[PDB]
């Protein structure tokens, strides 16, 4: 078979690959380059002080263990292989109850490049808290945050970065705007630190 | 230092680990320290007579089996390892409905 | 009236701590920040802290200054380390939700009286 | 004979890498589609969405699954779908969807003699449909379902409506308390995202709102 | 003991992917129901929540065993090991099985190879109500089911002597409606994938006017009588008669608004 | 080592433990002794004639196949290994979306005694049906039932 060689390459990738350890445990810091494509800004439920957003949250990082050589320069793998290897545990700090869409199957993909760079795109629907000061109601304005970061790994272990410059990393689709009574003027992208009880973590935010 | 030594250390720790048995089943009781961090209270409803609470519930305990040396830094393992290690049977008596936040991965930490 | 009183030293050769206490309104849900004004009329962002304890910093003072908040006492503190002679300036304490901002003075509707800080070698 | 069928199926599933599409190096896979709209349950304007139950069915070709000597279409048990490759189709304007799962998972796998696979799913999806209520209740809304490949670019996969215009069926039998379907349209094209060009299918209904209720309750 | 080795012999060499008689004849399935309770008929969403103990029976030649054990009773453990029909309810908006304290599934296997499978289900089935004669209307709500993947050439469902059965109907949650009677039907439905033996159970329901007779009919009549009271008032009392007239008209409008609050937004006069 | 002895005891317990078959199959009838401890009687939903009840449903039964001899009188198996041991298939005859708590760990407990007696404790919230006769409303009285029994196994 022509393509059987590719299977062998896959069978050679996971040989000895311990998924429990991050790419650089005790040697480096696993830099993660992340960015969002807001496919649709969902309705803002002022009753719950909550809003909804549907995003193609996509991340990338370098894992030297998965370096290979073969015919194609990029391997586009199924969602199962993502579960088979290490991936970041990014979550949303202000999120309430989101769902990763899996219709018809998990909306995930993995692209392993020859140099070891990965690309793990998702399709999330995050409904997150948007605190409000309704002193000027109905003539008020809000800044709903979307703050995300690693759950387990501190600053010394995992650090997040924006792929492009911060302003142009987060992109909102023009046709996608489900807001009824609100108007989306724009977004501001930033990064910062949170010092929790366990340790210090990087939190990447979009207001 | 190198990845391989830590890999073999983790494999040695998880070799022969019986998840059924608590850390000292024959011996003194195991002490579990809890360090809840309240993140939010959402809906204090009188109609349902219940309130919602989002928090970071942490549990510390000394399991002598999972002891290693030569690597002077805490190992933050992947969350799935929680399924392969003993954990306390903690539960909230006055709950009605609860869940662990599951995006992107199950929000769970083993250190 | 909503008042943002300030405190902290003004003369240092060094380490310092500049505190800011709010009265007349609970700023638990507001974003509390510090700003700098060197002589030359150019307000510079220094640090800011959210309801979620998340700290943002300016690139000039990343890791030199540390911002903190005390929500029970309704105050914001700034610990300054590694003071250099160019850091001589008036430091202002500000609060307000970040609308079109979080790094711009236009988004803050409350400001402190300001405190002069000078560095002499 | 059951033994011959069993060993043929065992040979088929043996030496089969699910991770690789039917031609990992080669031309794209032409995945045809067809739908049977079971019903439209609740066209809600307060939430700007509509529920849709459907018999989303896919057709494609897989040489690895071809078998000879058994001139019968093997309708296998649904669990075998876990062991075979299927397309990564998803509904782009979705909010919450699921596969009906009583008594067993409503799922169909039918292997044909030439390795042509039929993969059937009974789906219920709450698809978003933003509405322009400037003419309410005399409005005429446009509600669409956008089917798309997730990971596979247009070079790896190609979607088309299996039937041309009869791919979607059962539209005329749909009845709603409020609206009334006047037209349905099928479109195929290619979209471009931040990570390449993907195929796209679009099933769009036009819903005309009835006036009798508002004559009874408001105008009179 | 003996049962353990019997089950082990049954399972080895068993391919649950393939139905019995894959290339001999269609698989005959004998189905029956026992309606625990027909839940509330949600007229707004135009559906009803039935609860059943759905039981199927068929013959699998591969499960023939000769031994003193006349029949093997089991629990949900063996459900997944053997082939099972993929029966599904065509007109179900929402369906689910019960999963405590164990999966509510029963499996019994006879020596001759007869398998009896049974499970509890709570089916939300859509019922397209015609409310022209509301509240004096009747309905024939169906519950339809069939195999999903297997066409008529592969599976042929069929009823039993007394398939549908109902217990004490007094314990049911039918508030407005009263159960009249049930009947069964069998048909062949042609879909794009082929032909399917689709089997239906129609429950005949008749609404009871009682609540509505207290809610809208009596109140409205009174306001009309109330309006009639105006004629006895002297024609000189202009403000009194005018106030009475407008009050009755507004009350009638309000009662009209309350009347259609319990139905879907049907665009015709009931 | 005190650990390996009990590890091997637990590993040896299920050597051929056919969980597909009830204990004492063909020579006796399994006598399941059950009781309920209601933590809190939930609110009664008049609209559905449904009422919630949080329970600590306890079952117990003799099982000769699981007899063992060791230092400890009682062995507390973990939640997952109970899948490999036969347990009764109790269902509530009047139940609607009843739920078993899975936080932070499945609220189940299995205890095995040296004589073979098993105790199986389970925490549940049962949403049961209470068919009402609202003819004396709001001055009525009800007797809401809660019925349970085996599903597959007969008398
Ligand atoms: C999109 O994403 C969705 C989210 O991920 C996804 O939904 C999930 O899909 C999967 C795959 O279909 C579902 O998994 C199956 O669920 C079946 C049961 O479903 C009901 O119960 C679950 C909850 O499950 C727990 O509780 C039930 C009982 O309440 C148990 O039966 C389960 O095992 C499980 O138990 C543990 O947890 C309990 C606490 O929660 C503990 O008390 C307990 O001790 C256990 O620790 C509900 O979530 C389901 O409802 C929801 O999801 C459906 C999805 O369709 C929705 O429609 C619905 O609205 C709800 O949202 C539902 O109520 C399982 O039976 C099934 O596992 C059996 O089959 C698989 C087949 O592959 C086997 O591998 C597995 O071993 C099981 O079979 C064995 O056991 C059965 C039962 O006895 C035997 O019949 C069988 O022969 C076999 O026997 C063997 O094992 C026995 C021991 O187990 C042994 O005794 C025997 O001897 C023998 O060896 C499977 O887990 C999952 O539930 C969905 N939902 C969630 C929330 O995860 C969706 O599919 C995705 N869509 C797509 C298209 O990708
Ligand atoms: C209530 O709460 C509890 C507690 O939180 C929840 O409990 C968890 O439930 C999980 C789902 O059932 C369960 O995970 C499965 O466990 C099975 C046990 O089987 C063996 O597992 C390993 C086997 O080792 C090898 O595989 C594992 C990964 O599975 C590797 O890590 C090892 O290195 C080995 O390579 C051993 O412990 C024993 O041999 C066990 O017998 C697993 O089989 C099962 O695996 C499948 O899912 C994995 C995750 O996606 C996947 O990586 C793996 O490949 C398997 O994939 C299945 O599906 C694909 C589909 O294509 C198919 O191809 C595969 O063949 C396979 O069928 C799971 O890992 C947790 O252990 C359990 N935690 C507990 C009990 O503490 C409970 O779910 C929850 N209930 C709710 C919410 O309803
Ligand atoms: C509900 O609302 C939606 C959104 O407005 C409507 O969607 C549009 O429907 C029209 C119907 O005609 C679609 O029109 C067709 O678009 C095709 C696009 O394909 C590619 O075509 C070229 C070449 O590649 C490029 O523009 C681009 O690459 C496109 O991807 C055209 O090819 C079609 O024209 C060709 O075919 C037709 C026959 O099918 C010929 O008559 C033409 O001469 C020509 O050869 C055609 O223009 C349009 O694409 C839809 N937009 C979408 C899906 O975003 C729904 O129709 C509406 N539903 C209702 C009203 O019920
Ligand atoms: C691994 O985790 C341990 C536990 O968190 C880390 O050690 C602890 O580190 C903290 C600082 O992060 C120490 O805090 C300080 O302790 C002194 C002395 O009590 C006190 O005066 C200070 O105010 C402060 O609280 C703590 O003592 C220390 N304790 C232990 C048990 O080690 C450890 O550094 C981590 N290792 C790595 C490499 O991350
Ligand atoms: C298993 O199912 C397949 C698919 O139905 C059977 O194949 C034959 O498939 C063709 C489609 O490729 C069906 O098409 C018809 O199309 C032709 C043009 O190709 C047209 O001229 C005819 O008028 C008709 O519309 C064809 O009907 C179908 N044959 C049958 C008997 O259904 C295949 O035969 C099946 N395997 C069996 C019966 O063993
Ligand atoms: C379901 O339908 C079957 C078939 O119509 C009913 O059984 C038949 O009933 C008639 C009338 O008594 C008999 O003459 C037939 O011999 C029966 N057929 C069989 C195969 O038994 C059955 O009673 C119906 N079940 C209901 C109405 O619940
Ligand atoms: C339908 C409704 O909502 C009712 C509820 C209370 C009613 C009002 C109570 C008192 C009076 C005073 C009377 O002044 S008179 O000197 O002409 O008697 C005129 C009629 C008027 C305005 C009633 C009109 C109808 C109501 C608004
Ligand atoms: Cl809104």
């Amino acid at each position: 078979d022509n393509t059987t060689v590719f299977t062998r390459i896959l069978d050679r990738l996971l040989d000895g690959y311990d998924n429990r350890l991050r790419p650089g445990l005790g040697e480096r810091v696993t830099e993660v380059k992340t960015d969002i494509f807001v496919t649709s800004f969902g309705p803002v439920s002022d009753h719950d002080m909550e809003y909804t957003i549907d995003v193609f949250f996509r991340q990338s990082w370098k894992d030297e263990r998965l370096k290979f050589k073969g015919p194609m320069t990029v391997l586009r793998l199924n969602n199962l292989m993502a579960s088979k290897i290490w991936t970041p545990d990014t979550f949303f700090h202000n999120g309430k109850k989101s769902v990763a869409h899996n219709m018809t199957m998990p909306n995930k993909l993995l692209r392993i490049t020859e140099d070891g760079t990965l690309l793990y795109t998702m399709r999330l629907t995050v409904r997150a808290e948007c605190p409000m000061h309704l002193e000027d109601f109905p003539m008020d304005a809000h800044a709903c945050p979307l703050k995300f970061g690693s759950y387990a790994y501190t600053r010394a272990e995992v650090v997040y970065e924006w792929t492009r410059e911060p302003a142009r990393s987060v992109v909102v689709a023009e046709d996608g705007s489900r807001l009824n009574q609100y108007d989306l003027l724009g977004q501001t992208v930033d990064s910062g630190i949170v010092q929790s009880s366990t340790g210090e973590y990087v939190v990447m935010t979009t207001h | 230092g190198n990845m391989s030594f830590v890999k073999e250390t983790v494999d040695k720790l998880l070799k022969g680990y019986d998840i059924r048995l608590r850390p000292d089943f024959g011996g003194p009781p195991v002490c579990v320290g809890m360090n809840i961090d309240i993140a939010s209270i959402d809906m204090v409803s009188e109609v349902n007579m219940d309130y919602t609470l989002t928090m970071y519930f942490q549990q510390y305990w000394r399991d002598k089996r999972l002891a290693y040396s030569g690597i002077p830094l805490n190992l933050t393992l992947d969350n799935r390892v929680a399924d392969q290690l003993w954990v306390p049977d903690t539960y909230f008596l006055n709950d009605k409905k609860s869940f662990v936040h599951g995006v992107t991965v199950k929000n769970r930490m083993i250190r | 009236q909503v008042q943002l009183q300030e405190s902290g030293g003004g003369l240092v050769q060094g380490s310092l701590r500049v505190s800011c206490a709010a009265s007349g309104r609970t700023f638990t849900t507001y974003i509390m920040a510090w700003f700098r004004q060197a002589p030359g009329k150019e307000r510079e962002f220094l640090a800011a802290m959210d309801q979620g304890r998340i700290q943002y910093y300016g690139d000039s003072v990343r890791g030199r200054f540390t911002i903190s908040r005390d929500y029970a006492k309704n105050s914001v503190d700034l610990q300054l380390d590694g003071l250099r002679p160019e850091d001589t300036a008036v430091y202002y304490c500000a609060a307000g939700a970040g609308f079109w901002g979080l790094r711009t003075a236009s988004s803050y509707h409350y400001w402190g009286q300001g405190t002069q800080v000078t560095v002499s070698s | 004979n059951m033994s011959f069928v069993k060993e043929t199926v065992d040979k088929l599933l043996k030496g089969y890498d699910i991770r690789l599409r039917p031609d990992f190096g080669g031309p794209p896979v032409c995945v045809g589609m067809n739908i049977d709209i079971a019903s439209i349950d609740m066209v809600s304007e307060v939430n700007m969405d509509y529920t849709l139950t459907m018999y989303f069915q896919q057709y494609w070709r897989d040489k690895r699954l071809a078998y000879s000597g058994i001139p019968l279409n093997l309708t296998l048990d649904n669990r075998v779908a876990d062991q075979l490759w299927v397309p990564d189709t998803y509904f782009l304007n979705d909010k919450k969807s699921f596969v009906h799962g009583v008594t067993v998972k409503n799922r169909m796998i039918r292997l044909h003699p030439d390795g042509t696979v039929l993969y059937g799913l009974r789906i219920t999806t709450t698809a978003a449909c933003m509405m322009d209520l400037r003419r309410y209740p005399l409005d005429e809304q446009n509600c669409t379902l956008e089917i798309e490949s997730y990971g596979y670019t247009t070079d790896d996969i190609e979607f088309y409506w299996r039937g041309g215009d009869k791919a979607v069926t059962g539209v005329e039998r749909i009845e709603l308390p409020q609206f009334s379907i006047v037209e349905h349209r099928l479109v195929s094209r290619n979209v471009v995202f931040a990570t390449g060009a993907y195929p796209r299918l679009s099933l769009s209904f036009r819903l005309k709102r009835n006036i009798g209720y508002f004559i009874l309750q408001t105008y009179m | 003991g003996d049962v353990t080795v019997i089950l082990n012999n049954l399972l080895e060499g068993y391919d649950n992917k393939l139905r019995p008689d894959i290339g001999v004849k269609p698989t005959l399935i004998h189905t029956d129901m026992y309606v625990n309770s027909i839940g509330p008929v949600n007229a707004i969403n135009m559906e009803y929540t039935i609860d059943i103990f759905f039981a199927q029976t068929w013959y699998d030649r591969r499960l023939k065993f000769n031994s003193t054990i006349k029949v093997l009773r089991l629990n949900s453990n063996m459900v997944g090991k053997i082939w099972i029909p993929d029966t599904f309810f065509r007109n179900s908006k929402k369906a689910d099985a019960h999963w405590i304290t164990t999966p509510n599934r029963m499996l019994r296997i006879w020596n001759d190879g007869r398998v009896l499978y049974t499970l509890r289900l709570t089916i939300d089935a859509e019922c397209q109500l015609q409310l022209h004669n509301f509240p004096m209307d009747e309905h024939s709500c169906p519950l339809e089911f069939s195999s999903y993947g297997y066409p008529r050439e592969e599976i042929v469902y069929q009823w039993k002597r007394s398939s549908v059965e109902v217990g004490d109907t007094r314990s049911w949650r039918l508030y407005q409606f009263s159960f009249v009677g049930l009947r069964n039907t069998t048909e062949v439905v042609k879909t794009t994938s082929g032909d399917y033996v689709v089997m239906s159970v129609y429950f005949d329901l008749s609404r009871r006017m009682g609540y509505f007779t207290i809610q809208t009919y009596i109140p409205c009549t009174l306001i009309v009588v109330l309006s009639w009271v105006s004629f006895w008032i002297n024609k000189d009392a202009v403000p009194a008669r005018t106030s009475l007239g407008i009050t009755t008209v507004l009350t009638m409008t309000t009662l009209s608004t309350i009347a259609r609050k319990s139905l879907p937004k049907v665009s015709y006069v009931t």
